Parts: C-alpha cells; sequence; structure tokens
RNA sequence: AGGACCGAACCGACUAAUGUCGAAAAAUUAGCGGAUGACUUGUGGCUGGGGGUGAAAGGCCAAUCAAACCGGGAGAUAGCU
RNA sequence: ACACAGGUGGUCAGGUAGAGAAUACCAAGGCGCUUGAGAGAACUCGGGUGAAGGAACUAGGCAAAAUGGUGCCGUAACUUC
RNA sequence: AAUUCCUUGUCGGGUAAGUUCCGACCUGCACGAAUGGCGUAAUGAUGGCCAGGCUGUCUCCACCCGAGACUCAGUGAAAU
RNA sequence: CGAUGUCGGCUCAUCACAUCCUGGGGCUGAAGUAGGUCCCAAGGGUAUGGCUGUUCGCCAUUUAAAGUGGUACGCGAGCUGGGUUUAGAACGUCGUGAGACAGUUCGGUCCCUAUCUGCCGUGGGCGCUGGAGAACUGAGGGGGGCUGCUCCUAGUACGAGAGGACCGGAGUGGACGCAUCACUGGUGUUCGGGUUGUCAUGCCAAUGGCACUGCCCGGUAGCUAAAUGCGGAAGAGAUAAGUGCUGAAAGCAUCUAAGCACGAAACUUGCCCCGAGAUGAGUUCUCCCUGACCCUUUAAGGGUCCUGAAGGAACGUUGAAGACGACGACGUUGAUAGGCCGGGUGUGUAAGCGCAGCGAUGCGUUGAGCUAACCGGUACUAAUGAACCGUGAGGCUUAACCU
C-alpha cells in the first residue's frame, strides 16, 4: 500500500525505466540541460548525482563503474575530467529543478532540470 | 485515575535476568505541563488540559498563543484532556512526568492505528475469499452476496464490505508495563500498541483493573 | 504445525514408520497442533513384526515438527521431519519401549514422562 | 445497468454543481522583469526570482 | 442499423 | 533513532566470538529443570547469521542421531552462555541454506585455515 | 515398406481463462491431434431447391436451411393481439 | 461495414548455439503497432515467489504445479509375437 | 451391466470412513448370439476409479511486477 | 406466458424461539456423579472428512453443542452448470413406424460500463447568524459479550462399596476480534552475487542489452501472517422463571391484596469507537476588527473612498496520510523532500596489479568492493519577496445588575 517506499513507477516496467535513466542522464550530462516532465526530473535527481558524485574521484575502476551505467564512453570522458573537478568543492545538489509550464500536446507538467553551472 | 501523553519510538526487546524476552516498546514521555484545569463551576465538570512537546514559534497561531499566554507554559504540540477521578487536584502550569506510573502495572495505550487506506472485504472484515479455480470468473475477492431477495429488498445499515481502513483511535488495555525510566523520560510497556513511530500516543492506567 | 492429511514418522518402535494424522484433538474448529498436543492418527504403513497394522485408528502425540516450536528467548528449534510417538486410545501411555531421535523441552507437562526418559536427547 | 426513468435537468445540473473549474487567482509579478507568471515557476522569457535561470 | 443476437435461450423441458 | 540505541547497547554483551557462516561452533545454553541450573551443549554447523544490533542472531544446523536439528540463537539473550567456534569453514555464501539437502560426504565443507 | 513414431510449415479445434454493446457477427492466450497420406492447398470447371450434396449431423448450399435467395400471385389468410 | 489482434497462393531465407524452416540473440532490411502524462486505493486480467501441510478444494487433480535433451545400463503383466 | 425399479440388492478388496470402482453371488422389472453374443494385443484431446511425484486447488492467503480501474489534458458512445 | 432464472454447492448473511451448549430455577422413582421432565432466558457460539450433483441420509473422528425454522424451499445485473430441462449418440422397454419412457449413460455458449432506492467510505456548499483558532461535555448510535482442560478446595460432603461433588479461587488452551513487525518467517522484478546462449562497447579483461527478473542464490526498508502483545470481564441498577419475610380479605392459612428482600450470558450501565446538521445546531479557553462620506421607497437599506486585522485559502517541498478530495509536517527565523558525509544493513574477498600453475584456475592486496526505501547529521538544490479570500465592534424584545 506504499508505506514508507520510494522510487516513482512512471506507469513502466523497470526494463523500460532503468534504459532511459540511463540515456536522459546521458543526455543531461551532455547538453549539461534537458526539458521533461517534472516527475521524471525529480527521479533524474537520483540517478545524475550519484554518478557525479562518482565522478568526484577519478581512478581505474570508477570509470568502469561509471561505463556500467549510461552505457557510453563519451559521458564517462565528459565526467572525471571537467564536471569532476567543478563539483570537487559542492557537497550534493549537483542539480536544480525549475518548472516550466505545462506540455502543450497532453497538458503534462514540464520542468527544467540542469546543473547549478552554465557561467561560463 | 488521569494518563499522560507520549510518543512512539518504536519498539525493541528487554532481556530479562532468567533468559525470557519481553517485546516492549519505546514511549518517551516529556514534561506534559497542564495548561487549562476544567471545573464544574464554569464547564459542568473536572478535568486537566495538558500539552507535550515543543512548537516553533512561527507556526502558532495567535489564538493558540495567547491561549499558553496565560497558562504559563510554553506552546506545545496539541492539547490533551483528562478526566480527573475525583481524587486528583492540579494547577494550571504544574508539570506532570512519567514517574507518576511507577506505582501502576497495567496501562492503556491510545493513538491512531496505521492507516491501510481502501481496503478490500478480505483485508478489511477478514471475508473468506472465494475459489481462484473451478469455473470461476472474476469473483476471486468479492464480497459476494449483500442481502437476501425481494422481502427486504434493501442491503441492512452495518454490513461489512470494502472501505476505509485504519486511521483510526484504536486503544489497547491492560498493558504490563515493564519499566519507567525517569531520567530518559521512557516508558516501556509489554506488547505493541497502535500508530506508527513518531505518532501520538495517549498513555493511562488500566480502567479493567 | 500438524494439520489434516499430514504425513508423520514415527519415533518409537510401536511397528508402523509411516501414518496420517486425521483429526486435531483439543478444541473445536482447531487447525494445527503442536509439539505437545494429542492427535488422533492412523498407520499407512507398518513392518512386519510390529505390534500394530496397517490402518489401526488411535491416538498419538508430536514430538517433531518441521515448524518448530518457539522458546521464550526468542530462539526456535526446527526440525527437518515431523515426528509423532503412538499412544493407546484409551491411555494416554505409549505403545513403544524405544525412542528414535530427540524431543523438545516443551514436552514436560507430567504425562510424557515416559517418553522424555526413553528420549536420547534433550 | 440502465435506467427505469430519464434524468431531470435537476438531476444533471445538481451533479454537475462540483464540475465547475477553479481560477488561479494567484499571479505573482516578477521580481525584475515584473512580468506575471504562476508560482515557482519561470517566466515567458525564462525569468525566476529576478535571475534570468534560462538564458534563452 | 443491425439487429441483436438475440438473449441466449434456455433448455426447454417438457411434462 | 538514539533513543532505541542507549536502550539496546546496556543490553548486548560485549565478550561475543566473531564467527562466519560454515564455522563449526560450539553453544553452550542454560537450561533449567526447575531447581538444576543445567549447562547444556550444542556444536553443529553455523548456515545463517543476521546482526541487527541486540537482535542479532545465528542459526546452527546440528546433525543429531539421525536426522538434522536446525536451531537459532538470541546472540545477546542470557541464556547462552559461550560460543566458542571449533572449526573455521571456507564458503563464500553468507547463507548455507543448501546444506539441508546435502548429507553425509556432500554436506561437509573446507577448512578455511587463511 | 508403413492410412508407422516424435515433432516444425500446413490442416483442425480437445481443455481452461479472457473476451460477451468484444480487437473479432466464434477470435486471442497457454497447452493440444494429424503432420507421406482416407493429407493439405492454388487455379479452372460440373452437380440446385422437394432439388443438389452429405466417412450421415436432417449438417452445407454465399454470416440465412426439417426445404436457399429475388420477383410475382399477394393488400394470401388470421374466430388472435 | 472500420486506418479491424481474423483470413490470403508461390520464391529467397544469412551469422552463433542448436538434429532442425523449432527456439534465443543478431546481419541485411523494416519498425516502436495514431491518445499521452501522473498516482501506485479496493477490485478485474497476465504473471513471479512462499513458511508448514500436500488434493484435506472441487461434480471431477478443473486450473496450476511437476516431467522433459543426448549417450549408456536396464525394463513387467499380456500379446495377433 | 451404457441394460437392475426395488437398490446405496448381498459378500470381499481398496479407504479411519467409498450411493463411485474392482471381483463375484443370480433373486436377469425389462441381456443375449450379424438391429450380432462373449473376449481381445495395440490404439483413444473417450467414460469411471486408485497409487506415486508435484504443487496457492485448499487450510489461509501474503507480498511483488506489469495492463486497466483512480486523477489531469484532447476526442468521445450504448443499451434504457 | 410483449419472460418472476429452477436444484444443489461457494461467499455473504438477517430474523423468530417451538433453546443444541453456556446461564438462572421447579419436580424427580434427584444418595453423589450422571441424568429424566418442565419454566425463564436469543448475549455469544453452534464441526472436519469418505460416498452421492444431491438437500437429506450412512459411516469415521471431534466438539460444550455440532438446534429447528422464516428470509422468491435467502442470496446467478455476487460465482459454478454437477443434477434437472434444447439440439448428437447409446442401453432396457413400448410402438409396424416416425418417436417416446419424474428408466439409465457419455457430452453440451450462464450477457449487462449502476440511473434511482439501499449499504460501505470519503468530500464540496451552506447553516449554527461579528469572524476565527483549539479543547471538550454529551443526546444518540455502533462494536464486543464464546468456552474447553488441569490444580486447590477435596478424594472432603455424599456414598455399603464403586465412585464422587456444589460453592469459591488459580493456571493453561481452542475459535473469534483488535493492534504491531521487538522475535521467526514470506514477499521484497528499486540491493549484491553465481551462471547458460547470443549481440555490442575497435580487441584481452571488465561490463551492458535481450532470452518469464533469462534461470537461480540470498536479501534492506515497508506490507504481512504462520509471529508477537491485548480483549470478552469484575461490579452496579432494574428484573424473567423461581425463592421468600410480615400479613388481612377469609379471626386460621397464604410470596401479595398494602409493604418489604433476593434472584439470570436476557434489559440499562459499566469496556472500546463515532458523535452538537443533537436545525433542540451545545459548553469552555484564546485571538482580531473600536474610519469617514452621500443617496434614501429613511429600512437588520443601497452606494463611494480609505483600510481589509486574526485566520483561512492558494503555491511549492512532502508523509509509515491518501483512489481524487481530505488529514498531518515544513517553506529559509528551515531538517519538508531530494542530494552529500558517517554509520548500520544485505550480498560476498570488487576492478587493477603482483605471484604460482602449460592451461582452466588458485593466493595476497581484501571481510574487500557495491549498497534500495533504514539511523544519525549536513542547506549543497528545490521549498520566492509577494499577491487572493476573509473586515472595520456585531439585530429586535424582555428580565436582572451599574449609571
Amino acid at each position: 500500500m506504499r508505506h514508507r517506499k520510494s522510487g516513482r513507477q512512471l506507469n513502466r516496467n523497470s526494463s523500460h525505466r532503468q534504459a532511459m535513466f540511463r540515456n536522459m542522464a546521458g543526455s543531461l550530462v551532455r547538453h549539461e540541460i534537458i526539458k521533461t516532465t517534472l516527475p521524471k526530473a525529480k527521479e533524474l535527481r537520483r540517478v545524475v548525482e550519484p554518478l557525479i558524485t562518482l565522478a568526484k574521484t577519478d581512478s581505474v575502476a570508477n570509470r568502469r563503474l561509471a561505463f556500467a551505467r549510461t552505457r557510453d564512453n563519451e559521458i564517462v570522458a565528459k565526467l572525471f575530467n571537467e564536471l569532476g573537478p567543478r563539483f570537487a568543492s559542492r557537497a550534493g545538489g549537483y542539480t536544480r529543478i525549475l518548472k516550466c509550464g505545462f506540455r502543450a500536446g497532453d497538458n503534462a507538467p514540464m520542468a527544467y532540470i540542469e546543473l547549478v553551472d552554465r557561467s561560463e | 485515575m488521569i494518563g499522560l501523553v507520549g510518543k512512539k519510538v518504536g519498539m525493541t526487546r528487554i532481556f530479562t535476568e532468567d533468559g525470557v524476552s519481553i517485546p516492549v516498546t519505546v514511549i518517551e514521555v516529556e514534561a506534559n505541563r497542564v495548561t487549562q484545569v476544567k471545573d464544574l463551576a464554569n464547564d459542568g465538570y473536572r478535568a486537566i488540559q495538558v500539552t507535550t512537546g515543543a512548537k516553533k514559534a512561527n507556526r502558532v497561531t495567535k489564538p493558540e498563543a495567547g491561549h499558553f499566554a496565560k497558562a504559563g507554559v510554553e506552546a506545545g504540540r496539541g492539547l490533551w484532556e483528562f478526566r480527573l477521578a475525583e481524587g486528583e487536584e492540579f494547577t494550571v502550569g504544574q508539570s506532570i512526568s512519567v514517574e507518576l506510573f511507577a506505582d501502576v502495572k497495567k496501562v492503556d495505550v491510545t493513538g491512531t492505528s496505521k492507516g491501510k487506506g481502501f481496503a478490500g472485504t478480505v483485508k478489511r472484515w477478514n471475508f473468506r475469499t472465494q475459489d481462484a479455480t473451478h469455473g470461476n470468473s472474476l469473483s476471486h475477492r468479492v464480497p459476494g452476496s449483500i442481502g437476501q431477495n425481494q422481502t427486504p429488498g434493501k442491503v441492512f445499515k452495518g454490513k461489512k464490505m470494502a472501505g476505509q481502513m485504519g486511521n483510526e483511535r484504536v486503544t489497547v488495555q491492560s498493558l504490563d508495563v515493564v519499566r519507567v525510566d525517569a531520567e530518559r523520560n521512557l516508558l516501556l510497556v509489554k506488547g505493541a500498541v497502535p500508530g506508527a513511530t513518531g505518532s501520538d500516543l495517549i498513555v493511562k492506567p488500566a480502567v479493567k483493573a | 504445525m500438524i494439520q489434516e492429511q499430514t504425513m508423520l514418522n514415527v519415533a518409537d518402535n510401536s511397528g508402523a514408520r509411516r501414518v496420517m494424522c486425521i483429526k486435531v484433538l483439543g478444541g473445536s474448529h482447531r487447525r494445527y497442533a503442536g509439539v505437545g498436543d494429542i492427535i488422533k492418527i492412523t498407520i499407512k504403513e507398518a513392518i512386519p513384526r510390529g505390534k500394530v497394522k496397517k490402518g489401526d485408528v488411535l491416538k498419538a502425540v508430536v514430538v517433531r515438527t518441521k515448524k518448530g516450536v518457539r522458546r521464550p528467548d526468542g530462539s526456535v528449534i526446527r526440525f527437518d521431519g515431523n515426528a509423532c510417538v503412538l499412544l493407546n486410545n484409551n491411555s494416554e501411555q505409549p505403545i513403544g519401549t524405544r525412542i528414535f531421535g530427540p524431543v523438545t523441552r516443551e514436552l514436560r507437562s507430567e504425562k510424557f514422562m515416559k517418553i522424555i526418559s526413553l528420549a536420547p536427547e534433550v | 445497468a440502465v435506467q427505469q426513468n430519464k434524468p431531470t435537468r435537476s438531476k444533471r445540473g445538481m451533479r454537475r454543481s462540483h464540475d465547475a473549474l477553479t481560477a488561479v487567482t494567484s499571479l505573482s509579478v516578477d521580481k525584475t522583469s515584473g512580468e506575471k507568471h504562476l508560482r515557482h515557476h519561470i517566466t515567458a522569457d525564462g525569468y525566476y526570482r529576478g535571475r534570468k535561470v534560462i538564458a534563452k | 442499423p443491425r439487429p441483436r443476437p438475440r438473449p441466449r435461450p434456455r433448455p426447454r423441458p417438457r411434462p | 533513532s538514539n533513543i532505541i540505541k542507549q536502550l539496546e547497547q546496556e543490553q548486548m554483551k560485549q565478550d561475543v566470538p566473531s564467527f562466519r557462516p560454515g564455522d563449526t561452533v560450539e553453544v553452550k545454553v542454560w537450561v533449567v529443570e526447575g531447581s538444576k541450573k543445567r549447562l547444556q551443549a550444542f556444536e553443529g554447523v553455523v548456515i545463517a547469521i543476521r546482526n541487527r544490533g541486540l537482535h542479532s542472531a545465528f542459526t546452527v544446523r546440528k546433525i543429531s542421531n539421525g536426522e538434522g536439528v536446525e536451531r537459532v540463537f538470541q546472540t545477546h539473550s542470557p541464556v547462552v552462555d559461550s560460543i566458542s567456534v571449533k572449526r573455521r569453514g571456507a564458503v563464500r555464501k553468507a547463507k548455507l541454506y543448501y546444506l539441508r539437502e546435502r548429507t553425509g560426504k556432500a554436506a561437509r565443507i573446507k577448512e578455511r585455515l587463511n
């Protein structure tokens, strides 16, 4: 009856749910900002932020640990090189949620999820 | 005999010297301070209104803040009233602590049980589940019949079917208190009490002595 | 935890080896039996030279359960097989003279003194 | 499953008494740009709490 | 505009 | 919470030997017979360990005279006296529940001696 | 060799569930029987209404069969509603 | 009758595992099936797991569960051999 | 007995308990020899019974994963 | 007869007492135990299986008992289609035959998205009249009320003996109901590991995707019982059957006519829950508002300006709260959620490197690595300043106290 539980089902099964958070985190890391629904942006905080925390310490096994997630050499190369030292001082809270209204298609609640960055 | 207001801190067990394990419930009982003493001249009956815990002084309303102003006590979370059984008499501002239960052996704990939400007839009323096989169609956990034929022509009041389960005031009587630790403001009672961890608990001595 | 139609092993040299529990005695609508309860059983298998034969209806007491019995300290003693000792129908005294396998301390209830004295362990 | 008599305009109207929409009535003016937007939502231009958060 | 499959008939008895 | 912790840490026995699943331990438990405060022994192979503070428990499987006997023990309960370990098994599984179906030569395990 | 065996295509529909204003005017799902023969299938023909055809159920004869459909006797008749 | 989970004859059919056109993943090639987003109540459908009992359920082992391949050993009553 | 009303005919087996089943007893309402009678290896998505394994069938359900049910946005029936 | 679904079974039950048990008594050919019969009493309970489609019935084993009836022989817009009662076929019989036989046997489509009444829950509006925040009283209503076994009394009373109590007290059980994961487990497709086939990361290695979570092994938190705690009461008032005291009518007698005392799981309370829409709308505490102008059919009137306080609502973070509503916590004067640190827990010795071995593989690093929902901390991120609703002292009459 959902007492003390956590984790949004999103009307989908586990295999698909893990698949997009593998894909959506790669889009968030690559473009430094994406546009998705508010519940999806909330559940994305529990995926990208552990990856950024893993990127804070560069080693050999950590790259393979960060390669089993998001399954692409480009994102793990984008990590551990610039995103690592850029979040070396902050302890958590690497992302930020900004509501931006609703979808024109089916009135789905949008929000802007981005890193605490982009002052270049 | 009056009671005090506590809080469920979850449960544990106490290992006695002879080896038997007593399942206990840790209930922290803070300093319950009397806010108002109801008298027969104004209210028609004798009772005391107390409070426990504390609240931040930004989320307390002016009607509640002014009520605690003349009481001489700090603003606690909520208010509770205990009926005086003609023997005891208290003053406004008198703090009652956990050592009042140091002489009683059985108490009753009252709290709001865990809400099961909208539960089915099987869960709520222990209804016997029908056949899951042998041709049964779409009637595995349904309540089945709910009345007779034309002659009553209606469903009687009080009929056991699906609805809200839990989140209800439940009183468990005659719970054996194991330890009354004054310095930690705790109260260990044998068995389980209604409510989740952190919920408010009303504990009073057992009327079924 | 023994109910109707449950197969039980025989923990004494009464002749039977493999029985069927047919009734849990000691109360109306009683579902299960403990490690100290009397149950009416029937015999489904027996040795050629036994004191009893196949199909006899007689009482028995469960001495071992796969579910196990819980001690007051919170521990449990779970066995790998449901065993029992055959009893006479009229008197609760056991039929066999030797007992195979250990029993529990909950069996000490002033009527099974002949059982725990012949028990080789516990 | 089916009705015995048709509902009236009263029964239809009294059923639709709770179907009325709700206004928002809580438009917040922006801190710097001074444009209307919803609470805890960015503006159409891309401002939130005075900062040009979207830069787009 | 089509009709309907008609209600399924029950097994008819006799004397 | 911390309120649970202080109540539990004053009841946990400090002198608990460190044992792993597969270790053949010899547990002595206090058994009472009315007026006889006896101390009987229970030696077997540990197949399951859960350590939840005061609620720590470990399961010991012993092959008695016939069938096997499983018995869990509350680690911090006063009923137990000694949890002294005889052998140190070499397994790579936290729960050895597969030992129930193996008997004889198939149920024995390798010594660790690391 | 086999109206042989297991078992795909193919043919068929034994059980259960769903579906019963259905995705479908008998289907889907999970299992099923035959699967070298009395097998299956494409194409083109022949046999027709008191007739054809029927390893025979009074089954099929264009989603309709103890006498198909269309038109005509015919606004048959109805002591019934 | 539908932009319909149905039916529609013939040809090619590759890599790995596999006896196999089964099956599992893929190449070539084509698609994500023309309403989506939230919540994770009762209840309905397809499933997964389970203490102890093991058909005591039920008209009925219905449904589920269970067996399942290759090589070798060995295989009863009866029989038209 | 696919046949027998009396009938759950009587005996035995199976089961703790068996109007079912199996082998007999003939007292065959109302079997019977090509509208065939009695058996019969093999065969059967055939009928009835029993035994082992197996299990949520059940004791007694409990949890979890999905598709609806629920909410929001768009389109939008029906029996009566 | 322009349709009232028929038996049996499952689930769900309701009511009556002509009461099966528990409870209270009278008579007994009631020594005790155990009974026979009758009266009061419906509060609670009132079997599991083999056979049969069967209700019923036979048998086995229990139980305090396994009550009788009504409710469309209760209940198919709650489930089944086994029987009965379609269309096929077969056996015995009847008839020349088509066919038929409360004679038998095999097999054989059980539709409906709830409009209203009803019931279970949960909301919105308004009212209670100055508004608001809390705590309550309590009308009334609902829930529950079952009992076995053992011991002491006492092997006493009784009884030739065998046997064997009433009363009272204590312990321990079955079923039911309530609550909760402290213990034991189950689940735990969001955690870890093993492993088969294939594909991919340019290749080894290491991984990831798919094949029911591919198949498994365990398992965090929650939920859950098989697990663990509690309950049925004691007592009081009024009584039923029944037992009585005194006592006339009727000089006696008499439980009754006057009066007075007992007397049941039945009634009202006592135990638990809801509950002031109880429109009879209740009680107590606390907080806020004490500004001017016109029109006037000068009335508890309407309109203008200035202020709209307490509080609520909205929004966001959210919850062991929840279908949606609703309830609860927080919103920087912060621990509400997410992230982070430490820990705990679970799985099991990660990757890389070095050594040994022809190799698979083994050892050290390493009880390492990874950890979900857990615990304790930490503003690193999101909970924005504000706007919205809600007003400006609260009607008439009478009585009592001060002017």
